[PDB]
């Protein structure tokens, strides 16, 4: 229990 | 059977890190972001964020 910058 | 649309780098010893093509099982997709994924190469457990993976 943010996600991760998608490429 | 999902495939992690980009390596995913995890960062905690929750999620486990996965390549672009890889191909990980998915275990629970239903909590939030982060399903937990299971690596059929070396056969480990770890979640995945759902934006870098795909249901294919």
């Amino acid at each position: 229990x943010p996600l991760p910058p998608l490429p | 059977t999902f495939v992690a649309l980009y390596d995913y780098e995890s960062r905690t010893e929750t999620d486990l890190s996965f390549k672009k093509g890889e191909r990980l099982q998915i275990v629970n997709n239903t909590e939030g972001d982060w399903w937990l994924a299971h690596s059929l190469t070396t056969g480990q457990t770890g979640y995945i964020p759902s934006n870098y993976v795909a249901p294919s």
